[PDB]
RNA sequence: ACUAUGGUUUUUAUU
RNA sequence: CUGCAUGGCUGUCGUCAGCUCGUGUUGUGAAAUGUUGGGUUAAGUCCCGCAACGAGCGCAACCCUUAUCCUUUGUUGCCAG
RNA sequence: AGGCGGCCCCCUGGACGAAGACUGACGCUCAGGUGCGAAAGCGUGGGGAGCAAACAGGAUUAGAUACCCUGGUAGUCCACGCCGUAAACGAUGUCGACUUGGAGGUUGUGCCCUUGAGGCGUGGCUUCCGGAGCUAACGCGUUAAGUCGACCGCCUGGGGA
RNA sequence: GGCGUAAAGCGCACGCAGGCGGUUUGUUAAGUCAGAUGUGAAAUCCCCGGGCUCAACCUGGGAACUGCAUCUGAUACUGGC
């Protein structure tokens, strides 16, 4: 029904004076644990207003994930500029498979058994653009009439 | 920002006064001596008798005051048309005869030295204070008012860090001449570290 | 399906090559119109129209053109249905969440003139912020009493909107046009052929379409 | 109708 | 002793017209849009135009003050009739 | 390709269309090879009005080696050799192929009383516009930096190179 | 994995050796694939089990070395004719 997850934060680089801005950047992630993510980034003044911006914006958005066995419908390539994305299914009964900061994605989507490549840019706040360009690329036929699968 | 001060700088327009006090004008400047022997036994007994604001009333060589208090039955008991158990009291400490007067109060909790003194009892004792800030700007805002600033600054840690913070709701007019902003100070030391609070609440302009 | 004018015909080339969608001849230098391959297109452009009108859907009729801005007022004295004869706006419904800012300042300005603060000293300068009602009357005024967003966009000519046009595409809104061999569509998603002449475009259709708003009921 | 300079080190976010 | 700690008060531009907000829009993003553009002013002042729109603080108001003609008073002040 | 115009000339390679026809894969790309020069330079011989690296004269200036301003060599013109080179810069490799339209230029080939004191089809080339797409962005847009292929050459951090 | 630019397209064209080349019906079976024989020890990483207290050491078969040669075939596609 709902899961809800913390990815990451960062302080603005600008030297403003004399001293530095005080702006934070936040990214957080929500789901369902069943077949459904959305993602969210905001930048506010210190941690406790960027954090909620970004809270905010992936209370916003909603994307299906294909499912088939428990694993993907099919691999996928999504791609955000140096994020080059491409993911996979993986073997019956496994969840390591997932590590890393794509754990964090799968464990709000519920599918662990997922393998992904970057290609390029992990960096969190472009990697999760590139992840969910690869969803709308997810395919759902809609073509059982004529073609196999399914 | 942040200097201009609500009941400093902008309290000489259309705001009730807190202290009047009579004297003949070539020894005005030998009776300013006397401003502080007024108040000196005084100051802590008005939480005491739950004073939300006092008026220093004082003719030529008198004293009389007038207190606005939500809950006089602390101080007087039942049922209020007799003062002679706190005038005894103002008049042993000031050396002259006394005449006192108390009034009521309307919206107690409208009030930014109540928000002030709800903050500070976090503040002093090292305890989670968000949750009596969250709660005071609810209280406010739905008991009256159109903007709150309720400010914190100084051992916010986290253990050692100090830090400031805020978190404003509605909107708070600080410049502007007429506003009529009710505002409060408070400052303190643990003697482990020193804290700040600041208060100020908008309600309607002139 | 009634009349519908659909040819006279008259004048030379000024049609679209590609991108051909009714034109299959020229004779006299006149070029022809197929009516067969359109006959499951007036069977849908009013069959649908009547559809989401037996559903109250909100239908937006657009004439800023000066031959069809009073005939479309008299069509709003004959239907209860929204009309715009004026200006748009960018964000005229891709920005409403903010845009009814303006539908609510509308209907603050049109009681503000009774106000005991009017009367006050010079008629003249007593007037100057009321007078900016002229301009949300011009842009929002068709709207202000809609409560949302229209299930439709009905046109009568295929290229002489354009913001009209922005604002309802985008936005998953289908807009209905009519189109002449002088003419090519785009931003449209129920398409027909017509004429570009006022007695046919506007004396015509502009009547047969409000023939089938008022059968609603649902 | 007219000209060349500046070593090295280099401080606010809180009692 | 010291304004490279920590408050408070602080120079001058200058009453200067500027600094900002929420939701949309736009870019890979810092950033941009609006507040830019066109006439006007003391002026982000007001019209024009408009994928951006309406708003907040500053402004303008508000407040003080002056020549003239009135008005209250009528004194040890003033003297037309 | 670099490159090439005072004017007037001869010798000689090359492209392509419509109605069609014949030959019969004869078509593309290349390691090392093959071949030549813009402006200066060198050699070996001429020539000199103007301009002018270098050089001489006075200012300007702290100085002026530059500008100002008076003179001026090589060189600029001409030919046979040597130099063999750069932005040889339109920063783009040679070839084969698939895309959506407007108007003109140029060069072929058809049609319509040309009926207007004019137009429409359609190959080789081309100037401006111009719908998708490509890109870090500016750019490239069917003569693409789009979209797919054949072959060759090049490249692995600053500077040292 | 790149070569308009940040690092790389020869100054340019021609071309010997090399690389590459429309289409159909025959024909060949080199290349490709199929049915088998022979071999790649001991091992590799892996699946299941054994002689000794566990383990080495020794196993006892799987999975496997995708190649190389011979035998018997297939002929779409590529090459030869």
């Amino acid at each position: 029904e709902l899961q809800e997850k913390l990815i990451a934060v960062n302080r603005v680089s600008k030297t403003v004076k004399g001293g530095r801005i005080f702006s934070f950047t936040a990214l957080t992630v929500v789901g369902d644990g069943n077949g459904r993510v959305g993602f969210g980034y905001g930048k506010a003044r210190e941690v406790p207003a960027a954090i909620q911006k970004a809270m905010e914006k992936a209370r916003r958005n909603m994307i299906n994930v294909a499912l088939n066995n428990g694993t993907l419908q099919h691999p996928v390539k999504g791609v955000h500029t140096g994020s080059r994305v491409f993911m996979q299914p993986a073997s019956e009964g496994t969840g390591i498979i997932a590590g890393g900061a794509m754990r964090a994605v799968l464990e709000v989507a519920g599918v662990h058994n997922v393998l992904a490549k970057a290609y390029g840019s992990t960096n969190p706040i472009n990697v999760v653009r590139a992840t969910i360009d690869g969803l709308e690329n997810m395919n759902s036929p809609e073509m059982v009439a004529a073609k196999r699968g399914k | 920002g942040q200097k201009v001060h609500p009941n400093g700088i902008r309290l000489g327009i259309v705001k009730p006064w807190n202290s009047t006090w009579f004297a003949n004008t070539k020894e005005f400047a030998d009776n300013l001596d006397s401003d502080f022997k007024v108040r000196q036994y005084l100051t802590k007994e008005l939480a005491k008798a739950s004073v939300s604001r006092i008026v220093i009333e004082r003719p030529a060589k008198s004293i009389r005051v007038t207190i606005h208090t939500a809950r006089p039955g602390i101080v007087i008991g039942k049922k209020g048309e007799d003062v002679e158990k706190l005038r005894k009291v103002v008049a042993d400490i000031a050396g002259v005869p006394a005449q006192i007067n108390i009034a009521e109060v309307r919206k107690p909790e409208l009030d930014a030295k109540l928000v002030a003194d709800s903050i500070t009892s976090q503040l002093e004792r090292r305890v989670m204070f968000r949750r009596a800030m969250k709660r005071a700007v609810q209280n406010a805002m739905r008991l009256g008012a159109k903007g709150i600033k309720v400010e914190v600054s100084g051992r916010l840690g986290g253990a050692e860090i100090a830090r400031t913070e805020w978190y404003r709701e509605g909107r708070v007019p600080l410049h502007t001449l007429r506003a009529d902003i009710d505002y409060n100070t408070s400052e303190a030391h643990t003697t482990y570290g020193v804290i700040g609070v600041k208060v100020w609440i908008f309600k309607g302009e002139i | 399906m009634l009349k519908a004018g659909v040819h006279f015909g008259h004048q030379t080339r000024y049609w679209n090559p590609k991108m051909k969608p009714f034109i299959f001849g020229a004779r006299n230098k006149v070029h022809i119109i197929n009516l067969e391959k359109t006959v499951p297109m007036f069977n849908e452009a009013l069959a649908e129209l009547n559809k989401i009108a037996s559903r109250k859907g909100k239908i937006l009729f657009v004439g800023t053109k000066r031959a069809a801005s009073e005939a479309v007022k008299d069509a709003a004295l004959s239907c209860d249905q929204f009309f715009v004869n004026h200006r748009w706006l960018g964000g005229m419904l891709t920005n409403w969440k903010t845009v009814r800012q303006s539908i609510k300042r509308l209907k603050d300005l049109e009681t503000q003139s009774q106000d005991g603060t009017f009367d006050k000293l010079t008629k003249k300068e007593a007037l100057m912020r009321t007078r900016e009602l002229e301009k949300l009357e011009n842009s929002l005024g068709g709207i202000k009493d809609m409560g949302g967003l229209p299930d439709a966009l009905f046109v009568i000519d295929a290229d002489h909107e354009h913001i009209a046009i922005k604002e309802a595409n985008n936005l998953g809104i289908p807009v209905f046009a009519i189109v002449d061999t002088n003419s090519d569509p785009d931003g449209v998603d129920f398409v027909i052929p017509g004429n570009d002449d006022a007695i046919r475009a506007v004396t015509l259709y502009l009547g047969a379409v409000a023939a089938t708003v008022r059968e609603g009921r649902s």
